[PDB]
C-alpha cells in the first residue's frame, strides 16, 4: 500500500494442472504479468497458513515452486539489468528451506 | 586512398596517382603496387624496385607482387631483376629472381600442403557418362598436388569416356599437374603414342598444367602447338588453342600472337566448332589493348555472313572485348566510340559489358542507370557482379538490382540471375544470396536448375560444405528426374573441395586488390559451360575455371625460409602455426614495412628476438 | 532508387490484381482451424472445429511444402479449402523457458575461475564462434559441458559469460517443473524443451540443478515412482540419440554429479567435467576489487588487510560482505562506507560459513 | 527482393490451382480413423450412406460393396468405431491414422564402431538385411527370420549406430520411438496409441520400429498395479497383443533397445516378441585399435602410431569413450597451439575421462 502495487499472492499449487506444460506455462505467465504491473510484490502463498488458508507447504509442489522463482530473480539482474519486482517469502518451517536456498 | 573509390562519385583518379607519391616519401611501396595495379601503370612497379636497394625489402616486394599475378607474369616487372642482377646498380639478388619467375612460391603451397595435410582421392567408377563426371573431379580434388599416378595406372579408367570426352580425361592428369615445373615431365610418356583423343588431350593438358608456372617455363609449350597447328586435327587445334591460351595469360609476348592470330581468321567454326581462338588472345592480352585483335573481331562482327551465323563464337567475341578492356577504365573510352558507331543488336549487349569490365569493383551512376536501360540482356546483369564485389555498399546494391529479375517470371529472366550471384559471391559464401539461390533450384525449366548448381559451386568456393552439404542433398535428389543435374553437381563438388579444399577463387590478395584475371576466368565460364549449356558447345570449357585459382596462405618468414611463429584464429585449426591457411586475418607482428597478410618477412627488435 | 522505379510500373498492375483475386477467396466469416496431415495424392486432411473436415486441393500463399502436419491453416468457410497458413491461438502451450539474449556478464567480472574458464572456452565459446566452420570440420568438438559446483558462485555465472560472448540465446530451464506430478507428462514436457532448442539454434541449454527428476537408484526402472525415472531416460535418449556440432550446445547443473546415472553422463557428448576449486588469498583480492569498483567507499578501508583476516571463503560470501557493509553505510545515511563497516560484516559472513564440528584438522 | 521472389512462386501456382479449385468446388472433396462421406448424393438396400461422427450417423448396417462410384463427398472412405464396412472402393483396408513418430526414410549414419560390435553385425546382417535383400533363400530352408531383437547392454556405444545403419542398407524407413513418450497416465491413451503405430507400421511395410527403452514400458515392480503401475502395465500388455498376435515377421522388424534385461517381465523378454537377444561387449584391445583407426582417418597423428600401445595401458572404456578421447586430444593440440598430434595427446585425454565417468 505505501510502495504503491498490487499485492499478487500466487497459490503455489495452483499454478498443479495436469496436462502437458500447461502448467508450465502458467508459471511462465505469471511473471510476464507481474513484469507488466511492475512494480508488483509477489507474496509465495501456500508456505505459510493464515488457518482460513490450506497447504503450509509440501514435498510435491511448493517448495518447486519456490526454487523457479529465484531463478527468475538471477535472470533480471543478467540480460536486462532493471529489476522492480520483488518476491516475498514467508514460511514457518526449516523443512521447506535447504541452504543454497 | 580507401574513401576516393568507396564513398563518392569516383571519376577521377587525381587523387590515386597523387597518393601514389606520397607513399615513396614514407616508403610503403607496398601501398604504392596496390594503386599501381588497377590504374594500369606498368611503369611504377619497375620504378619503385628501382628505388628498392634493400635485400630484405626486394625479396619481401616480389612476393606480394606475385599475388596481383598480370604484373608479376608480365615482362620486364619479373625482369626488371633480371636485366639488374647481370650488373649491379640496383642491388638486385639471385635468390630472388627464383621468386619472380615464380617458383619458390609455388614451392610453398607444396609445403604447406604436406605439412598440415589433405585426404587423398580415388574412384573412377565406370559407364561412359559417369566416368568423365568422375574423372574431371578427381583432377580437381587432387589439384595442386601430384596424386596422378591412380588415373595413368587403370588404363581402362582412362579408356571408358570417347571422343571429345577422352580428350577431357587424357586432360585431367594435367589439372592435377598445375603449378608444378617437375610434372611437366611425366606428362611427355602418354603425349607420345596412344589413341589420338590421348595425343590431342595431352596437350589440352599442357595448357591446363602451365597456368601459373608459364612465366618462367621448363618445357616450350609453344613448340609442341606450333607444330600441331601446321598438322591436319581442324577441331583438336581449337582446345588446343584455349589450353595455349590459358597458358599465356598474364603475360604479352609476339610469339604467342603470332601463333594465334592466323588460326582466328581461318573460319572453321562452322563444322568442327572451331576458329575460337580470338578468345584465347582475349585472355593472353587481359587489361592491355593490341588494336590488331580488336579491328579482327569488330569487323568479323559486322559481316554476319553464312560461316560467321555460328552463335558459339558470337558468345565469345562479346566476352572478347570485354576481356582486353578489363581495369582500363577511361582510356577504353576510346574503344567505346569505334563501338557504339558500328550498330548491331549484338554490340548493344556489348556496350554494357565493356563499360562493366573496364569499371571493375567501383560502380558509378552512369554504369547502374545505363544496366537498367538495357535490362528493361544477360550480360547487362553479369556486368553488376563485377561493379559490385570491390563494393560494400554494391553487395546490398545487388539484393535491390537483383530483384528487379526476381518480380518477372520470364523464364530466361530467372536463368540469367544465379550466374550473376555466382560471379559476386565468389569470395566468401553469403548466406542471404544461398536463400535465394534455393528457389531458382525447384523450377519446371531443367536449364534453370542447372545454372543454380554451377552458381551454388561459385558462390561456395574458397570454403567447402558450409551450408552447402544439406543443399548438396536435394541437388542429388534431382538426379531421378534428369541426366543432365547428375553431371552439374558432380562438378560443384569437385569446385568446392578444389585443390584439396584450401584453394580459392577471390578478389582478396596479399595487397588487398581485385585480380583481373580471376574474373575474366569465371566470366568466360559462367555463361557455356558444358554442352546444354547454352549453345551447343564443349564439356571441354570447365578447365578455363582454372585461371580463378589462388591459394589461401600466410607464411611468416624471419630471413627468406628460416620460421618465425604468429598465432591465427580459423575454423574451430584455431590458434595455427605460420605456414598454413588464414582469410582476413593478419600477423601478430611486424614486418618490415607492410603489414599485410601473404608471405611476410617479419623483423623483430633484436632485444625480443624470437624465432620458431 | 532508380532500381524502384523500373520494378514500380509493371508490378503495380499485376500487384493489385493477384491481391483482388485472392481477397474474393479469402473474405469473411472463414472459419480457421489445423491441417491434419497432407495426402501424398497432392490433397490434405483438414480438421475442422465445426465439424468439416475434407481433402481439398491447396491454394497458393503457401506451398505444400510451406506446410507440415499439425499447422494452423486458414479454411474455407463451404469447401474448406487450405487458403493460406495462420499462426496457432486459442493459447499455444509451450513449457517454462526464460530468454535471455546476451546475459550480462562476462569473465572479467569474475575473475580468478581462471582453469575453468579456458575449459568452457574451448569446448562451448570457440565452436559458437566458428558456425560455417562446423558445418565444414563436420567433426564434434565438445557439444555439451558439465558444470557442478554452487549455483551463482561460479556454475550460474560461468555459463551467462560464455552466453554473452557468442551472441547465443540463453535459455534457463527449470529441472524440477519438468518435476509434473502425472504420467506420460515428463516426457513429453522434456521433448518440447529439445524442439524449441533446435529451431531456435544457435542456443546454450542451460538446466538448473537436475537431481529431482534424477535419482540413479540400482535399477534403471523401480517400482518406486515412475514420473522421475520416466523424465530421466528420456533426458539420457534426447542427448545419445540426436547429436550437435555446434548448432546446439548443452550446459548441465547438478550439485553432486554422482547422484546421476553414469550412462546419462555419456562420453561423446559432455566431453568436458568442470569442477570448482576454493579462492586462495590471491583470487579473493582480485574477486573484491571488481565489486568494489561498482562501490564508492572511504579510502581508509584496506583490501589487503581484509583478505588476510578471510580464509576458506568462496566469492559469494564476498558479495554478500559488500552489501552487508554497504547496508551499515545505508543505514547511517552515508554513500561511502567507513573501514570499520568492513571489519563487522568480513567478521559475520566468516562465522556463519565457518561452523566448527572438528572435522577439519587430523 | 527474397520477399518478393517467394510471392511470385506463389501466385505462378494460384492462378493454374484458382481455375483447378473451382472446377473441383463443385461436388467436393488412406489415413482416417472414422469414416466421412457427408451425405452420399450417389448410390431391402441397393444404396450406401456413411457418415461416421458423433453429430450426425447414418448407419447401415450391410457393407459388402462397390456401389457409389468410388470414394465421395469427404473422401475419408475406410474404417469406422462402429462397424458400417465400407467395403473395398479404392481399397482402405489399414491405414497410420493419426500418429506421433520421428520417420527418417533412409538415414544419413553408417557404422564407425565395428570393434566391439563386430558381434551385433553379424547378428543383425542375418536377422534383417538378408530377408529383405533375398527372401527366397529364408523360404527354400522353410524358415521366416525374427520379427523382434533385443540388443542390450549401455546405450549409445554402438548399439545405436547399428540400427539406423542397417536401415540405410536395407532401403526401409527407420522408425524411431521413445518408449516412455508411448506409455500414458491417461485411460489406454496408452494402449490406443500402441494399436495406431502397428497398424502404421503394416500400411508401410518393410520397416524397423526402434524402440529406446523398454526399461519405461515394462521394467520393475512388485505393487501390481497401483493406479500408475496399471497404467504402464496395460500399455506393456497391448504391445505384447500386436507381436503375438498376427504381424509380419518378414517386413515389420521392431528392434529394441534397454539398458537392463534383469528387470523385465519373461513377457517381453521370451520368444514369440524376441527370438535373438545380442550381449553389448566392451572391445578388447584389439578392438579399441581398429574404432581408433575410423577416428584417425582424419587427425595428423603421428604416423608409425601404435594404437595397440595405447589399450594396453588404457583402463576399461566402451565405443563412446574411444571416440571421446580423440575430440578431447584435439581440444589439447588447439590450447597448446599447434597443428599436429602425437600418441601422448590420447593418452593425457584418457588419464582425465575415465576419473570423470566413474560411478
Amino acid at each position: 500500500h505505501h510502495t504503491d502495487c498490487k499485492f499478487i499472492r500466487v497459490s503455489g499449487a495452483e499454478l498443479v494442472q495436469k496436462y502437458i506444460g500447461e502448467g508450465s506455462r502458467m508459471v511462465r505467465e505469471l511473471f510476464v504479468m507481474a513484469r507488466e504491473h511492475a512494480p508488483s510484490i509477489i507474496f509465495m502463498d501456500e508456505i505459510d497458513s493464515i488457518g482460513s488458508t490450506r497447504v503450509e507447504g509440501s514435498g510435491g509442489g511448493d517448495s518447486e515452486v519456490q526454487r523457479t522463482m529465484l531463478e527468475l530473480l538471477n535472470q533480471l539482474d543478467g540480460f536486462e539489468t532493471s529489476k522492480n519486482i520483488k518476491i516475498i517469502m514467508a514460511t514457518n518451517r526449516l523443512d521447506i528451506l535447504d541452504p543454497a536456498l | 586512398v580507401a574513401c576516393v573509390p568507396l564513398l563518392p562519385p569516383p571519376e577521377d583518379v587525381a587523387f590515386l596517382k597523387t597518393a601514389y607519391s606520397i607513399y615513396l616519401s614514407q616508403n610503403e611501396l607496398t601501398d604504392a603496387i596496390a594503386l599501381a595495379v588497377r590504374l594500369g601503370e606498368e611503369d611504377m612497379i619497375r620504378s619503385v624496385f628501382d628505388a628498392t636497394s634493400d635485400p630484405v625489402m626486394h625479396k619481401q616486394l616480389a612476393y606480394i607482387l606475385a599475388a596481383q599475378k598480370t604484373s608479376f607474369e608480365y615482362e620486364g616487372v619479373q625482369d626488371i631483376i633480371g636485366n639488374g642482377k647481370l650488373s649491379e646498380h640496383f642491388l638486385y639478388l639471385a635468390k630472388e629472381l627464383n621468386l619472380t619467375g615464380p617458383k619458390v612460391p609455388e614451392d610453398i603451397y607444396k609445403s604447406h600442403l604436406d605439412n598440415s595435410k589433405s585426404v587423398f582421392s580415388s574412384a573412377g567408377l565406370d559407364s561412359a557418362q559417369q566416368n568423365l563426371a568422375s574423372s574431371f573431379v578427381n583432377g580437381f580434388l587432387n589439384l595442386g598436388y601430384c596424386n596422378d599416378k591412380l588415373i595413368v595406372d587403370n588404363d581402362n579408367w582412362v579408356y571408358k569416356t570417347k571422343g571429345d570426352g577422352m580428350t577431357s580425361a587424357v586432360a585431367s592428369i594435367g589439372s592435377i599437374y598445375q603449378w608444378n615445373l617437375d610434372g611437366l615431365q611425366q606428362l611427355d610418356k602418354y603425349l607420345y603414342v596412344d589413341e589420338p583423343e590421348v595425343k590431342a588431350g595431352a596437350l589440352l593438358g599442357i595448357g591446363i598444367s602451365a597456368s601459373g608456372v608459364h612465366d618462367g617455363e621448363v618445357e616450350p609449350a609453344l613448340l609442341l602447338l606450333q607444330d600441331y597447328v601446321t598438322n591436319p586435327d581442324t577441331k583438336i587445334s581449337s582446345a588446343a588453342i584455349l589450353g595455349l591460351g590459358i597458358a599465356f595469360a598474364g603475360s604479352k609476348n609476339d610469339e604467342v600472337l603470332g601463333l594465334l592470330l592466323p588460326i582466328a581468321a581461318s573460319t572453321d567454326l562452322p563444322i568442327e566448332t572451331a576458329a575460337m581462338a580470338s578468345l584465347a588472345l582475349a585472355h593472353v592480352f587481359v587489361g592491355t589493348c593490341n588494336g590488331d585483335i580488336t579491328t579482327s573481331i569488330m569487323d568479323n562482327f559486322l559481316e554476319r555472313t553464312a560461316i560467321e551465323l555460328k552463335t558459339d563464337w558470337v558468345r565469345f567475341l562479346a566476352l572478347a572485348l570485354g576481356i582486353l578492356y578489363m581495369g582500363q577504365g577511361e582510356q577504353v573510352d576510346d574503344v567505346l566510340e569505334t563501338i557504339s558507331a558500328i550498330e548491331h543488336p549484338m554490340t548493344s549487349a556489348i556496350e554494357v559489358l565493356v563499360g562493366s569490365c573496364a569499371y571493375t569493383g567501383t560502380g558509378d551512376v552512369l554504369l547502374i542507370q545505363d544496366l537498367l536501360h538495357r535490362l528493361t540482356l544477360a550480360y547487362a546483369v553479369l556486368g553488376i557482379a563485377l561493379i559490385a564485389l570491390g563494393e560494400d555498399i554494391g553487395k546490398e546494391m545487388s539484393l535491390r538490382h537483383f530483384g528487379h529479375l526476381m518480380h518477372y517470371g520470364n523464364e530466361h529472366i530467372r536463368r540469367m540471375v544465379p550466374l550473376a550471384m555466382g560471379i559476386v559471391s565468389v569470395s566468401d559464401p553469403q548466406m542471404k544470396v544461398f536463400d535465394t539461390l534455393t528457389r531458382f533450384s525447384h523450377d519446371a525449366d531443367l536449364e534453370v536448375s542447372m545454372n543454380s548448381i554451377f552458381a551454388m559451386g561459385l558462390c561456395g568456393a574458397g570454403t567447402n560444405n558450409a551450408r552447402l552439404a544439406q543443399l548438396l542433398r536435394q541437388l542429388a535428389s534431382y538426379y531421378s528426374r534428369e541426366q543432365d543435374a547428375l553431371f552439374i553437381t558432380r562438378l560443384a563438388q569437385g569446385l568446392l573441395h578444389l585443390g584439396k579444399g584450401t584453394m580459392t577463387m577471390d578478389v582478396f590478395n596479399d595487397a588487398h586488390v581485385l585480380n583481373k584475371v580471376t574474373l575474366a576466368s569465371i566470366l568466360t565460364t559462367a555463361v557455356g559451360l558444358v554442352s546444354p549449356s547454352f549453345m551447343l558447345k564443349h564439356h571441354q570449357l570447365f578447365y578455363m575455371l582454372n585461371a580463378g585459382i589462388r591459394p589461401k596462405f600466410i607464411l611468416a618468414l624471419n630471413d627468406e625460409g628460416e620460421p618465425i611463429k604468429v598465432n591465427v584464429r580459423v575454423g574451430q585449426p584455431v590458434l595455427l602455426n605460420h605456414g598454413e591457411r588464414a582469410e582476413l586475418e593478419t600477423d601478430e607482428y611486424i614486418s618490415y614495412t607492410s603489414h599485410i597478410e601473404g608471405v611476410v618477412i617479419l623483423k623483430k627488435n633484436p632485444d625480443y628476438r624470437e624465432e620458431e | 532508387f532508380v532500381s524502384n522505379s523500373e520494378i514500380l510500373k509493371p508490378f503495380e498492375k499485376k500487384q493489385e490484381e493477384e491481391k483482388k483475386q485472392l481477397e474474393e477467396i479469402r473474405g469473411n466469416p472463414l472459419s480457421i482451424g489445423t491441417l491434419e496431415e497432407i495426402i501424398d495424392d497432392d490433397h490434405a486432411i483438414v480438421t475442422s472445429p465445426t465439424m468439416p473436415d475434407y481433402y481439398v486441393s491447396i491454394l497458393s500463399f503457401v506451398d505444400k511444402e510451406l506446410l507440415e502436419p499439425g499447422c494452423s491453416v486458414l479454411l474455407h468457410h463451404k469447401t474448406m479449402s487450405i487458403v493460406g497458413v495462420l499462426q496457432d491461438d486459442a493459447d499455444p502451450m509451450v513449457s517454462v523457458m526464460k530468454m535471455d539474449k546476451s546475459p550480462t556478464e562476462s569473465y572479467s567480472d569474475i575473475g580468478g575461475l581462471e582453469s575453468q574458464i579456458q575449459e568452457i572456452k574451448e569446448s562451448v565459446e570457440l565452436p559458437l564462434t566458428h558456425p560455417e566452420l562446423y558445418e565444414e570440420m563436420g567433426i564434434k568438438p565438445p557439444k555439451g559441458v558439465i558444470l557442478y559446483g554452487a549455483p551463482g558462485t561460479g556454475k550460474t555465472l560461468l555459463a551467462k559469460a560464455v552466453a554473452n560472448q557468442t551472441s547465443a540465446t540463453f535459455l534457463r530451464i527449470v529441472g524440477s517443473e519438468l518435476i509434473q506430478k502425472y504420467l506420460g507428462d515428463g516426457p513429453r514436457l522434456c521433448r518440447q524443451i529439445f524442439k524449441v532448442a533446435g529451431e531456435n539454434a544457435p542456443s546454450i541449454v542451460f538446466i538448473d540443478e537436475i537431481d529431482a527428476i534424477g535419482t540413479k537408484r540400482y535399477d534403471s526402472n523401480s517400482g518406486g515412482e515412475r514420473e522421475i525415472q520416466r523424465t530421466m531416460l528420456e533426458l539420457l535418449n534426447q542427448l545419445d540419440g540426436f547429436d550437435d556440432r555446434g548448432d546446439v550446445k548443452v550446459i548441465m547443473a547438478t550439485n553432486k554429479i554422482e547422484t546421476l546415472d553414469p550412462a546419462l553422463i555419456r562420453p561423446g557428448r559432455i566431453d568436458r567435467k568442470i569442477l570448482f576449486e576454493n579462492p586462495d588469498l590471491s583470487t579473493k583480492k582480485k574477486i573484491l576489487g571488481i565489486h568494489t569498483s561498482k562501490m564508492n567507499l572511504s579510502e581508509d578501508v584496506n583490501l589487503e588487510t581484509l583478505v588476510t583476516t578471510k580464509d576458506d571463503l568462496s566469492g559469494a560470501d564476498i558479495q554478500a560482505m559488500c552489501t552487508e557493509a554497504g547496508l551499515l553505510a545505508l543505514r547511517e545515511r552515508r554513500m561511502q562506507v567507513t573501514a570499520e563497516d568492513f571489519k563487522q560484516a568480513k567478521e559475520r559472513v566468516m562465522k556463519n560459513k565457518v561452523e566448527e564440528n572438528l572435522e577439519g584438522l587430523y | 527482393l527474397k520477399q518478393t521472389e517467394n510471392d511470385l512462386k506463389d501466385i505462378e501456382a494460384r492462378i493454374k490451382e484458382k481455375a483447378g479449385v473451382k472446377e473441383s468446388d463443385t461436388g467436393l472433396a488412406h489415413p482416417l480413423q472414422v469414416a466421412r462421406c457427408t451425405k452420399i448424393i450417389k448410390g431391402e438396400d441397393a444404396k450406401y450412406v456413411i457418415n461416421l461422427k458423433q453429430i450426425a450417423k447414418f448407419v447401415v448396417g450391410l457393407g459388402e460393396r462397390v456401389s457409389p462410384t468410388d470414394i465421395e463427398e469427404g473422401m475419408r472412405v475406410g474404417v469406422d468405431r462402429s462397424k458400417y464396412n465400407i467395403e473395398l472402393p479404392l481399397p482402405p483396408r489399414i491405414d497410420p491414422s493419426v500418429t506421433m513418430m520421428t520417420v527418417e526414410e533412409k538415414p544419413d549414419v553408417t557404422y564407425s564402431d565395428v570393434g566391439g560390435c563386430k558381434d551385433q553385425i553379424e547378428k543383425l546382417r542375418e536377422v534383417v538385411e538378408l530377408p529383405l535383400l533375398s527372401p527366397e533363400r529364408f523360404a527354400t530352408l522353410g524358415i521366416d527370420p525374427p520379427k523382434g531383437i533385443l540388443l542390450y547392454g549401455p546405450p549409445g556405444t554402438g548399439k545405436t549406430l547399428c540400427a539406423r545403419a542397417v536401415a540405410n542398407r536395407t532401403d526401409a524407413t527407420f522408425i524411431r520411438v521413445i518408449g516412455s513418450e508411448l506409455v500414458q497416465k491417461y485411460v489406454g491413451e496408452g494402449a490406443r496409441m500402441v494399436r495406431e503405430l502397428f497398424e502404421m507400421a503394416r500400411t508401410k511395410k518393410a520397416c524397423i520400429i526402434f524402440f529406446d527403452e523398454i526399461d519405461a514400458v515394462g521394467g520393475a515392480r512388485f505393487d501390481d498395479g497401483a493406479g500408475g503401475d496399471n497404467e504402464v502395465q496395460r500399455t506393456m500388455l497391448e504391445l505384447i497383443t500386436q507381436l503375438d498376435g498376427f504381424d509380419p515377421r518378414g517386413n515389420i522388424k521392431v528392434m529394441f533397445a534397454t539398458n537392463r534385461p534383469n528387470t523385465l517381465d519373461p513377457a517381453l523378454l521370451r520368444p514369440g516378441r524376441i527370438d535373438r537377444k545380442v550381449e553389448f561387449s566392451l572391445p578388447d584391445l584389439e578392438g579399441r585399435a581398429n574404432i581408433f583407426r575410423i577416428h584417425s582417418k582424419s587427425m595428423s597423428v603421428e604416423r608409425g602410431i601404435r594404437w595397440e600401445l595405447i589399450s594396453r595401458l588404457c583402463p576399461n572404456s566402451t565405443g563412446a569413450e574411444l571416440r571421446s578421447v580423440c575430440t578431447e586430444a584435439g581440444m589439447f593440440a588447439i590450447r597448446a597451439r599447434r597443428k599436429v598430434a602425437t600418441e601422448k595427446d590420447f593418452l593425457k585425454a584418457v588419464d582425465k575421462v575415465i576419473s570423470g565417468y566413474k560411478k
